[PDB]
Formats: structure tokens, sequence, C-alpha cells
């Protein structure tokens, strides 16, 4: 019933807002720092862990005002949440691999505007 | 995809459990209810953001505990059919692959891999590579996968990837 | 099935390594039914494609193909003996049996030429010797090693053909003997199924002007005949009456397994041990907790602890140490030093003799870099306190390494690439440790989302991540290692008695339970510079530059 190629998404996943792996990274570091902290309260749980460590293996953007800078020049960009979250995290290279991965992504834009998007993508990827 | 949303639970406070702070009380319970915890819904919960509204306690007749309902900003996520997701491999097996999304288990059966990658225990590390060993999916590393279809289960969302399509693999 | 081998792999332990190569099938080689041994102690090899081809040791492309890889694993020089006890049924024609299998006495005599080294031993077992075929063939034999003989054993069978010639001390340049006898092969392979036949391969000339050799020959021969005569009638007559019997079996038995050495015990011992009590036997009464005792860390507050550095040996460590103890095959334990541990079994496609017991650690092998790296899970051995039953606990640290280089060269894996290798450290002198830095390189590791990773390259294209250096003493208690200017040698002195000798004296000789207790462990992580590339030098953290420091100034 739900497709995530055609943006085929549930009535509950309408006002779902997208988030990127180093703001889930930054945010569930915050939220560890805040447990180290306010004693008398446990680990949190073995999900969190999990999800933390993952995002932090495959984040990409390095400092928050990255975020901010991506957040910018891809939300004045006539996109779905879904498609900018995940252009932003997967970071194609070629505009034939942007529209591979994303098959919602045929004609939203033109390729050599999405080559520029991606070219934009990978200038301000933080490399390591 | 990793969402941030807003979601609406009812926390059951009882006299005994009030103290001197009684909101202090409810946020600690709505932290140890709903996080770490999966709908099939609303996907992994991962962790709750901001509680924004605490509603009006409404005491129920005859019992004694307070009813709280509970607006707050929260971080969660749910795999899609045919969203290429990064992931890495925690097992190769003759007749699928293990790999993982966060928490979440994902499942790829060698009959939707394509006749490229075969499996080889011969190597060390058993691990899916090509005759010209260029592609080596092995343990621990970063791929992607296009993620099938998610078998939607109680507090388990776990999903079938595929290798099928164009660009997919190793990173 | 390897009987030859089972006998010297039997005696010889993890001292001896074997290669072997027989016809595939109901014939195979039987591993498995060793009394001692494992895979990776005699190592099979077929021919052309490996452990994938079919053993014919009459194939050229089998020929060539088991010499390279007998060179390859010899360091050239080739195997210091060779036995080869071959056969096939000739049934229905039996008095042919010397023709039936010429062609595999000529292999067998040309694999000898072929990986064989100088001075080196070869016993192969013949039929009837009649034709001058196979006699120009001994004559071969007899021109290329030192000295050759024709004998039987009392456990060759008194009534059949079956002889071994037995010869000691190959002589330098054979080979233009070799290039002959696989042409002559090749030959043999041509004119099969037609009416022609190589029937010389020495001019019969040649044989008898060589008078001494044609009268052994001769002799022989006859000898041979004459008892082989009187077994076959005996065996006659023992039809026609099968009351008639040898009522001395039992005693000559007895009196040939006295003579030889073999223990009148049969092989029904499956050691169907579980790895905790075979680790009680293997240590023999040593306290346990010897094995539990931690590495002592590398910092600047234990830096002086190794002050003589001539005491100590060093090592790149690539995972945490762990002890492993081979009860036979693939049946393989671990352990992780903790009385609360429970022997994990080992998941790696390898195989190593019982009654072995060794320090170890697994490392993770990469080859190449970012998207076409390989990476394999290999056996890297510390340290060894007992092998495939001797114990060599109370041996120097360097002699430990030596034999576990013997038996790890031994268990190694070139005819199945198929299986988990085998290694030992790269074992430094703590006055050499800038050697270990040279072999550091910052490489693409897949999954490192671009990050060059440090990486230690060994002898081999393979490379690991390291987690630090093992410093262990090998030197015993108020017994140290110094420089002499004078002499320019290196010498020991006994910090109680003020001795000093050139010699090794035997009381310095640090014992396993003295290395693993006394080791130190410089750890590798964030923050510690090694490589030039990587400086976020934590200023309270050993640097490269410190510890070479400190070594320089301690050399003099």
């Amino acid at each position: 019933e739900e497709d995530a190629s055609q943006l085929i998404f549930p009535k509950e996943f309408e006002t779902a807002e997208t988030l990127l792996n180093s703001e889930v990274h930054m945010l569930l570091e915050h939220r560890k720092q805040q447990n180290e902290s306010a004693e008398d309260e446990q680990e949190l749980s073995e999900v969190f862990m999990k999800t933390l460590n993952y995002t932090a293996r495959f984040s990409r953007f390095k400092n928050r005002e990255t975020i901010a800078s991506v957040r910018s020049l891809l939300l004045q960009k006539k996109l779905h949440k879904f498609e900018l979250a995940c252009l932003a995290n997967l970071c194609p290279e070629t505009a034939e691999e942007s529209k591979a991965l994303i098959p919602s992504l045929e004609g939203r834009f033109e390729d050599e505007e999405l080559q520029q998007i991606l070219d934009d993508i990978q200038t301000k990827r933080s490399f390591q | 995809m990793f969402y941030h949303i807003s979601l609406e639970h009812e926390i059951l406070l009882h006299p005994r459990y009030f103290g001197p702070n009684l909101l202090n009380t409810v946020k600690q319970k709505l932290f140890t209810e709903v996080e770490g915890t999966c709908t099939g819904k609303y996907g992994f919960v991962i962790a709750v953001t901001t509680i924004d509204n605490i509603g009006a306690g409404v005491i129920q007749p005859g019992r004694g505990f307070v009813l709280y309902p509970v607006k707050y900003k929260a971080i969660v996520f749910r795999p899609f059919k045919g969203e290429v997701v990064d992931a890495v491999v925690t097992q190769v097996n003759k007749v699928g692959l293990f790999t993982e999304i966060g928490p979440m288990s994902c499942f790829i059966s060698r009959h939707s891999i394509p006749s490229e990658m075969e499996f080889d225990p011969n190597s060390n590390p058993p691990c899916y590579k090509t005759m010209d060993e260029d592609i080596v999916i092995q343990q621990d590393d970063e791929i992607r996968l296009k993620i099938v279809g998610t078998r939607v289960d109680k507090n388990d969302i776990f999903a079938i990837g595929s290798l099928m399509d164009d660009y997919l693999g190793l990173v | 099935p390897g009987g030859f081998s089972e006998y010297v792999l039997w005696r010889k332990k993890w001292h001896a390594k074997g290669f072997g190569m027989t016809l595939k099938g109901p014939n195979d080689f039987k591993l498995e039914d060793f009394y001692s041994a494992s895979s990776e102690l005699f190592e099979p090899y077929y021919g052309e494609g490996g452990i994938d081809g079919d053993g014919d040791i009459t194939r050229p492309e089998n020929i060539s193909a088991f010499r390279n890889f007998v060179l390859d694993n010899t360091d050239r020089k080739g195997v210091h003996f060779l036995m080869a006890d071959g056969g096939f049924s000739v049934e229905g024609q039996e008095n042919l049996q010397e023709i039936l299998s010429k062609q595999l006495l000529l292999c067998q005599f040309l694999m000898a030429l072929s990986i064989v080294r100088t001075g080196g031993h070869f016993i192969c077992k013949t039929f009837d010797l009649f034709t001058p075929f196979s006699v120009g063939l001994v004559y071969l034999l007899y021109c290329c090693f030192e000295r050759v003989c024709l004998f039987k054993p009392i456990t060759s069978r008194p009534a059949n053909s079956e002889r071994y010639v037995v010869c000691k001390g190959l002589k330098v340049g054979i080979d233009d003997v070799r290039d002959y006898l696989f042409a002559v092969n090749i030959k043999l392979n041509q004119l099969r199924n037609t009416d022609s036949d190589v029937n010389l391969v020495v001019p019969l000339e040649v044989i008898k002007g060589d008078h001494e050799f044609t009268d052994y020959m001769i002799r022989s021969n006859e000898s041979h005949c004459s008892l082989q005569i009187k077994a076959l009638a005996k065996i006659h007559a023992f039809v026609q009456d099968t009351t008639l019997s040898e009522p001395r079996q039992a005693e000559i038995r007895k009196e040939c397994l006295r003579l030889w050495g073999i223990p009148d015990q049969a092989r029904v011992a499956p050691s169907s041990s579980d790895p905790k009590s075979k680790f009680f036997e293997l240590i023999q009464g040593t306290e346990i907790d010897i094995f539990s005792y931690k590495p002592t860390l590398l910092t600047s507050k234990t830096l002086e602890k190794i002050r003589p550095v001539f005491d100590y040996r060093c090592m790149v460590s690539g995972s945490e140490q762990k002890f492993l103890i081979g009860l036979g095959k693939s049946q393989i334990y671990t352990w992780d030093g903790r009385q609360s541990d429970r022997w994990i079994k080992l998941d790696l496609k390898t195989e190593l003799p019982r009654d072995t017991l060794l320090s170890v650690e697994i490392v993770h092998e990469l080859k190449g870099e970012g998207k076409a790296q390989r990476k394999i899970s290999a056996i890297h051995i510390l340290d060894v306190l007992v092998l495939n039953g001797t114990d060599v606990r109370e041996q120097h640290f360097n002699q430990r390494i030596q034999l576990a280089e013997k038996f790890v060269k031994a268990v190694s894996k070139p005819s199945r690439p198929d299986m988990n290798p085998i290694r030992v450290k790269e074992v430094y002198r703590l006055e050499e440790m800038e050697k270990i830095f040279v072999r550091l390189e910052m490489k693409i590791i897949k999954g490192s989302s671009g990050t060059p990773k440090l990486s230690y390259t060994g002898r081999d294209d393979r490379h690991f991540v390291p987690m630090g250096l093992y410093i262990v003493r090998t030197v015993n208690e108020p017994w140290t290692m110094g420089f002499s200017k004078s002499f320019k040698k290196k010498f020991f002195y006994n910090k109680k008695t003020k001795d000093s000798t050139f010699d090794l004296p035997a009381d310095s000789i640090a014992p396993f339970h003295i290395c693993y207790y006394g080791r130190l462990f410089w750890e590798w992580g964030d923050g510690i510079r090694v490589h030039d590339s990587q400086k976020p030098q934590d200023q309270d953290k050993l640097s490269k530059e410190d510890v070479l420091s400190f070594i320089q100034m301690h050399r003099a």
C-alpha cells in the first residue's frame, strides 16, 4: 500500500518532518550528555545506543553550521522533505545515480541543475 | 527516514508517586515508557525531543490514578518500501545477508542478490564477492540496500533489502 | 592414505612439515585417521589446480606444479627426503606387474630428482627389476645419489615382488638427468594405447660397462628371486595343508616392535577431551593464575621498566591476546585467560594437531584498499607453550618463536586457499624498534568513510590495523644483557655474582611464564603519534620519538 519510490506515504506520515543523520547524531549525543548529568536516572535503551552509534558511523556533516547551510540550500529547492533528506544522507555524485537511488526525482529538477545540487552537496560534505 | 514529529501519549500517575514535584515525575515516566519502543504506525521511537504540552489531569471515576495526555516532539524512524538506505553488514550467510540500519535487523536473501555476488565461506570471513573480486561485501562494511519491504510487526519493522537494481552494494 | 607420513609425523610431531600428492578417489589421503598430525602438518597438493587436481604423478602438469609448490614452501631448497610407495591393482596379469607400472616408477624417480634438496634422501617402492628399463632407472639413481641399495624389509610380504630402493645424498648438478626423465615421461604419455613403448632409458652397454653395478644388480635380483620362490611354494603348501602354521608369529612381532621402538598400544584413544580438561593436562600442574596476568601498560611512569633494552623483544599487536588449544583437525578452541571464561570454539576454517597450546591473537588481515579491499581473519602466534605434545615453555623466547615458525610454516595452507592462515608475529629486538615504524602506513580501509587509518604491513602484501606493541622480556631474574664496547659483542651479566660471559647461561633463559608475566603493552590509541601523518600528540602519552629517545639513551 505504501511505496517510497513514488512518495506513497500513509496519512500518518503526511506531517512527518525528516531529519539528517548528523542532526540525529547531535541531538542523541545531547541526550546522552543530559543522561551523563541529572543523576538518579538509568541508562537509555539499547535502541538509543544502536541508533546513536549507527548515525555516528555514517555521519557526513561534521558541523552544525554545515547542517544549517545544507538545510538552507536544499529547503529553497522544490523538493519533498523525504527527497531532500535522502539526497542529503545518501549523497550521490552523478545525476544518474541521484535519479536511480531516488526514482521520484524523475523530472522534478533538470539534470544539469540536479548535478549542480549534487556538486554543492560534495562541496558541503565534511570530508574525513 | 529519521523523523521529527509530535506524538500524543497518555500517562497514568498513581497518588503514591505524586511527590512535591509532579511534572518531573511525568517527564521521567514519558522518557521511560516510550523511549526505545516501536509501533507499527509510527516506527522505531528513538527518543523524545521536547515534551511540549501537558494536558489536564482527568481523575478516573472509581480509579485512583490520574491520566495525563501528553504531546511531545520526538525523533523516530520508519523503514519504507523502496528506500535506499546505508547499512552496516553484521553477517554474510549462504542463505542471506544480516545487515543493520540503526537498531533494525535487515535480511537480504541471496535469491534477490545478483549472480555476480557469490558467497564464499572459503575466505576467512565468509563474504560476498565476485570472480573479479572487485566488490567484496563482508562483515563490518558500509553498504547500501534498496529496501524491498519491511516486516511490520509488534515492536519490530525488520526490513528486506535489495541489490538487484543499479548502484547497489558496497559504497 | 599417507601411512608413511603417519609414521613420520607421529615421530617428529610439529618438528616436520610434509607435502603429499596421490591419486584422488577411494585411495586418497585420510588426514582425519592419522594417529597424530593434522591437515596443517601434511599438506596435500594434487598437481595443476592445487587441491582441485587429480594427483596423477604421471602428468607433466602435476609434476611441475607439485615441484613449484614444494619449492615455494622449502625456501626454494626442496625437501630433506622424499618417500614414494606407488602401486595399483594388476589383477589377472600379475606377472607383468613391473612392465605395467614402468611409468609410475620413472615418475617417482623423476619427482625425487625434482624436489629433493642437495644431500637429501629418497626411498621408493619398486617391484621386479628384470627389465633393462627399470635397471637403467636404478642406474640413473645410482649416478645421482652418493649411495644406493636395494632392500626388502620383513614388513614386506615375503612372497611378493615388493622391494625398496634407498638413496642418500643427492649430488649437485643432477638437472640434466631431471630434464631427460621429464622428456622420457612425456614420450611415454604420447605412446599410450599404441604399439610403441620406451624400452630403454640407459643403453645396456653402459649398464653392463659398470661391472660393480651389474654384479650387485644381478646378485640382488637372484637372492630376492630365491627367497620369493621359497615363500610362494610355502603359501602353496599352506593351501594344500590347512593345519600347518608358524607358531612363532606372536613372539617375532613382539621382538620387532621392541627393536624398532614402536609401542605395543592401539590407536584407540579418540581423545574426545573437553578443552578445559585437556588444558589442565597440558599445563601439568602449572598455576592457572599465570594465564590471567594482564600486561603492564607502557607509560611515562613505566618507561624505566624497559631500561635494559637488550633483555627485551617487541612485536606489533592487532587484536587482544588469547590462548588457543588444538584438539586435532578443526577442534580448535580459544580462551581469554580469565578463570570465569569458557573455552570458545574457533569459527575459522583451519586445522591444527592435537596437544597444541598457543598464545595467539586473531587478526583481520587486509589486502588492497578502498572498495577493492579483501579481508581475511588469521591466527597470529605470539608465543608457544606446547605443540603436538612436546613442551617448549622452558626454552628461550627466540627459540620458541623459531619452533613456532617451524610448526607454523608447517601449519600453513598454499594448496587450500580456502583455509584460514596461521602465522608467527614478526619479533624485533627492542634496540631495533625503529624498523617497525618504517612499516607503518596510512591506508584507506573499507568503511572508514575515506579516513586513512594506521596500518602495519607484513612480509606479504597484506596489512592490519595495529592496536599497539608488546614488549616481552627474554632474560631472567638478576640476569641482564649488556654491550661490550671493547669486544663489540653483547654479553650476559649476573647482578648477584657479578660474573660476565659471552655465551648464553642456562639460568638466564626466560621461560614462558616469566615472559608472559613481565610483558608490557604500548597501546596505540587516539592521540598517540607513531607515524608522521598522525600528530594529535596527547602530551600525556608516549610518542614514537619519546620511546626511541629513551631506547637510544639506554643502548650505551
